[PDB]
RNA sequence: AGGACCGAACCGACUAAUGUUGAAAAAUUAGCGGAUGACUUGUGGCUGGGGGUGAAAGGCCAAUCAAACCGGGAGAUAGCU
RNA sequence: GCUCGCCGGAAGACCAAGGGUUCCUGUCCAACGUUAAUCGGGGCAGGGUGAGUCGACCCCUAAGGCGAGGCCGAAAGGCGUAGUCGAUGGGAAACAGGUUAAUAUUCCUGUACUUGGUGUUACUGCGAAGGGGGGACGGAGAAGGCUAUGUUGGCCGGGCGACGGUUGUCCCGGUUUAAGCGUGUAGGCUGGUUUUCCAGGCAAAUCCGGAAAAUCAAGGCUGAGGCGUGAUGACGAGGCACUACGGUGCUGAAGCAACAAAUGCCCUGCUUCCAGGAAAAGCCUCUAAGCAUCAGGUAACAUCAAAUCGUACCCCAAACCGACACAGGUGGUCAGGUAGAGAAUACCAAGGCGCUUGAGAGAACUCGGGUGAAGGAACUAGGCAAAAUGGUGCCGUAACUUCGGGAGAAGGCACGCUGAUAUGUAGGUGAGGUCCCUCGCGGAUGGAGCUGAAAUCAGUCGAAGAUACCAGCUGGCUGCAACUGUUUAUUAAAAACACAGCACUGUGCAAACACGAAAGUGGACGUAUACGGUGUGACGCCUGCCCGGUGCCGGAAGGUUAAUU
């Protein structure tokens, strides 16, 4: 069992893009932004408890932040974690 | 032609990395000198 | 067997090889094998301390029983074998209780022969006895210098020691060098000569054959500059000085033994 | 069988021409040598400066070598310009 | 978009290293791009990297590193034991099809596999930091069996030709399918099983090693590929209906055989040689302490788990190393057609490009090439450069020689195409049918079909048949070095260095010697048939006289002589 406070912390934002929408349509997959240290098990538990849907698998990747030149100064956006959450064909979250 | 710098990340870290500096008192003195100068990058580590 | 190669190429013209038909053609006895990597003449400071060492063939170390301290259990010779680590051949013997060992193969020893160690061993080649029990005049090899230490003298191919005298607790030995030395009578010796006496009749034939044995080229002192050898320098071939080592010690006749601890045991120098 | 032979890859570098504020702070083109061996190559490791390493040219040791580079003694000293 | 040209053992494809967003989309053209730029690896913005099986991480060790105590050293520190790290090596498991603008062995579809934790059942001796087996290993060579792959035929669909012919012996295109599971083959190694005993494997062992008998004569291990299933699936040339002209989607025939064939596989095999060819764990097994109807082990079924990190893109290059969008450098894998010995070379396929200034003109001169009357080294320091030779088969080949060589010495002849021998020969491959049996992926016979040199004869074209690319100049005398090698990275490749061989000399092992204030380490887990130093330098014939000088070795009567007293 993972604690409720952790589950409330792990999920960050739903990722909005056309690939995410195609995932939602074709494969019944939602794409979320999660915490950099959120494991697959915590993501699954948090989606089930917080979105009240049945999950069978999650897929994760880490996005590298880009380098941006702002006013000739060099900066780098933060890395973030993204989850492909497959709902088991009966939920429609 | 073949030039003098032929990069290897493992060899770089083993030669000049943070742990290699810490392993001897002379390397620790290198680190003290660089800290006192105010260097942003102490070693080649990152 | 000493056979000369036919001059079908310039590197083969002068090759003379020693081929022993009796030697085992298979793999060595595995549980009696240990690995040993090469040092290149480098010590633990990583410096060359002995020049002209490096490369050559990979070799596995064979554990050879120089002590010969299974007294009273007879052993039978199974097969002769090639040992890369030494000039002599070795013999894999099987003991009556099931123990297998490697020994230095004496001259004449072959598969099926019986060997035995201990004080009551029969006087025949390949048998080990204390030199108390070995008559004056016997030819022996693998001689111990201290009781229980293991044979240390006369181990190369075709070598042997002559027992010249026995007085008190010491025997007087005649060494290959010609030196007459005293060793304790409790020290063990093996009857007979070391085998492979034809080993000195080999001719390597070419530089590569010396390289196969881990020997790197020797560079003469007079061929280099004075900064790195006392023999160096000159406009053309010039010498004009007494020969010395790379470190300046005279190298034609000057004596280097300095051991007052073991001087008492040396009956006469090799001359 | 062979430090065997001819010959690509691969390792090299004998001749000539070009180039010489170069396409290149050592190359290009045509020829040239070795090409199962004392061969060649990847990865990692060891040897540190009067020290290493050298099939030995005072060669090589990060385009630096009859004593590396960096900092310090240091504003060395300069009857010289 | 149509032509043209270039690479194609790469200038195509995929990786590792290294780089780090350069990847895809929209938008902009100041600066950057050696010119313009609407374009870009440029500016700006958004998007994009999905894993139980790939890799890391992880288990295990090599060189080597560090190193509790320890030994040593003015301090700083050096070495090293038990240990603990350290891949470039060993160790569990996934394939095919489809899909995005950009990811895929990761998503989807289908079909699989590995290891672990639990739960129940049934049988049941479980247990190591220890014993043993195994893992587990070289170079070279030879042959057989295969496969990737290609070619042809058959089969299916389509065509009847911009100019003479083209319903045929014509033309074009396709003809594909994995892991897994079942089988246990070509072939490789090895005799089994069962009793009793034992100076061995630190203790013990039924395990390994040894010894003595019986009995039987076939058991065991390994093993490419084929076949069957996987698969009535998928894919599939082409047809059809829209289009945003990029593509969306539906349907979809045949999908076979023969022959050739690797540098890949059987093969960590076999034969042979000397220079004699990792370690440790996983794994199998054996027990000791111990527990002892418990635990734990095994077999079946169920169920749960397999985390984390990497994954875009370049990768012989405009993205890495070279200050550059630099004719340089950069490890591994893949390997089609015709000709060819070939991974040479020429022309092509798949695929990728025309190298980021162009337009004219058609002077000298420079660069890189083509040809040249007569002469033919007269050039020059010198035949420098250039010209020339160049293949295969057969004939033929001197001095000298260490008998191997020299030698491809030199020199010469044949060489295309067509027909015949022989409607395709000798050879290779091998089906149907028949016969046998310890019955099958069997033995023997039979040879259809397929594939296919070399030669001889006759004829025939051209100036020329090894016609292009490609591809030795040869010979005579002589110095030096025996020879293959090595060297002044970047003006010297040699006669210099090395070398096998020879000799002198030191060294008795706690060796001499070398690196170290030292402990230690190398020499060497070597032992005088060994190791170090020095000179000479294959081999043949040889290597003379001098010990006055210097060195070294040996001697100790006498002279001299330190600290000390
Ligand atoms: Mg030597
Ligand atoms: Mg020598
Ligand atoms: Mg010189
Ligand atoms: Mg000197
Ligand atoms: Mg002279
Ligand atoms: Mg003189
Ligand atoms: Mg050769
Ligand atoms: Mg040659
Ligand atoms: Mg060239
Ligand atoms: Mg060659
Ligand atoms: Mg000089
Ligand atoms: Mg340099
Ligand atoms: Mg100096
Ligand atoms: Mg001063
Ligand atoms: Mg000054
Ligand atoms: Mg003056
Ligand atoms: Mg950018
Ligand atoms: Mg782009
Ligand atoms: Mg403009
Ligand atoms: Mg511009
Ligand atoms: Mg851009
Ligand atoms: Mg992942
Ligand atoms: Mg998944
Ligand atoms: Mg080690
Ligand atoms: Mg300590
Ligand atoms: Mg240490
Ligand atoms: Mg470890
Ligand atoms: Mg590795
Ligand atoms: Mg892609
Ligand atoms: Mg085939
Ligand atoms: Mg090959
Ligand atoms: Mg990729
Ligand atoms: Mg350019
Ligand atoms: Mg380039
Ligand atoms: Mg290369
Ligand atoms: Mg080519
Ligand atoms: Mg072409
Ligand atoms: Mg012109
Ligand atoms: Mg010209
Ligand atoms: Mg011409
Ligand atoms: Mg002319
Ligand atoms: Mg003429
Ligand atoms: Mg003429
Ligand atoms: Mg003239
Ligand atoms: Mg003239
Ligand atoms: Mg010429
Ligand atoms: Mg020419
Ligand atoms: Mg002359
Ligand atoms: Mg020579
Ligand atoms: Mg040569
Ligand atoms: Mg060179
Ligand atoms: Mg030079
Ligand atoms: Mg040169
Ligand atoms: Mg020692
Ligand atoms: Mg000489
Ligand atoms: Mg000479
Ligand atoms: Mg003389």
């Amino acid at each position: 069992m993972i604690r409720e406070e952790r589950l409330l912390k792990v999920l960050r934002a739903p990722h909005v893009s056309e690939k995410a929408s195609t995932a939602m349509e074709k494969s019944n997959t939602i794409v979320l932004k999660v915490a950099k240290d959120a494991t697959k098990a915590e993501i699954k538990a948090a989606v089930q408890k917080l979105f009240e849907v049945e999950v069978e698998v999650v897929n994760t990747l880490v996005v590298k932040g880009k380098v941006k030149r702002h006013g000739q100064r060099i900066g780098r956006r933060s890395d973030w974690k993204k989850a492909y959450v497959t709902l088991k064909e009966g939920q429609n979250l | 032609m073949k030039r003098t710098f032929q990069p290897s990340v493992l060899k770089r870290n083993r030669s000049h990395g943070f742990r290699a500096r810490m392993a001897t008192k002379n390397g620790r003195q290198v680190l003290a000198r660089r800290r006192a100068k105010g260097r942003a990058r102490l070693t080649v580590s990152k | 067997a000493v056979v000369k190669c036919k001059p079908t190429s310039p590197g083969r013209r002068h090759v003379v090889k020693v081929v022993n038909p009796e030697l085992h053609k298979g793999k060595p006895f595995a549980p009696l094998l240990e690995k040993n990597s090469k040092s290149g003449g480098r010590n633990n400071n990583g410096r060359i301390t002995t020049r002209h060492i490096g490369g050559g063939h990979k070799q596995a170390y064979r554990i050879v029983d120089f002590k010969r301290n299974k007294d009273g259990i007879p052993a039978v010779v199974e097969r002769l074998e090639y040992d890369p680590n030494r000039s002599a051949n070795i013999a894999l013997v099987l003991y009556k209780d099931g123990e297998r060992r490697y020994i230095l193969a004496p001259k004449g020893l072959k598969a099926g022969d019986q060997i035995q160690s201990g004080v009551d061993a029969a006087i025949k080649p390949g048998n080990t006895l204390p030199m108390r029990n070995i008559p004056v005049g016997s030819t022996v090899h693998n001689v111990e210098m201290k009781p229980g230490k293991g044979g240390q003298l006369a181990r190369s191919a075709g070598t042997y020691v002559q027992i010249v005298a026995r007085d008190g607790a010491y025997v007087t030995l005649r060494l290959r060098s010609g030196e007459m030395r005293k060793v304790e009578a409790d020290c063990r010796a093996t009857l007979g000569e070391v085998g492979n006496a034809e080993h000195m009749l080999r001719v390597l034939g070419k530089a590569g054959a010396a390289r196969w044995r881990g020997v790197r080229p020797t560079v003469r002192g007079t061929a280099m500059n004075p900064v790195d050898h006392p023999h160096g320098g000159g406009e053309g071939r010039n010498f004009g000085k007494h020969p010395v080592t790379p470190w300046g010690v005279q190298t034609k006749g000057k004596k280097t033994r300095s051991n007052k601890r073991t001087d008492k045991f040396i009956v006469r120098r090799r001359s």
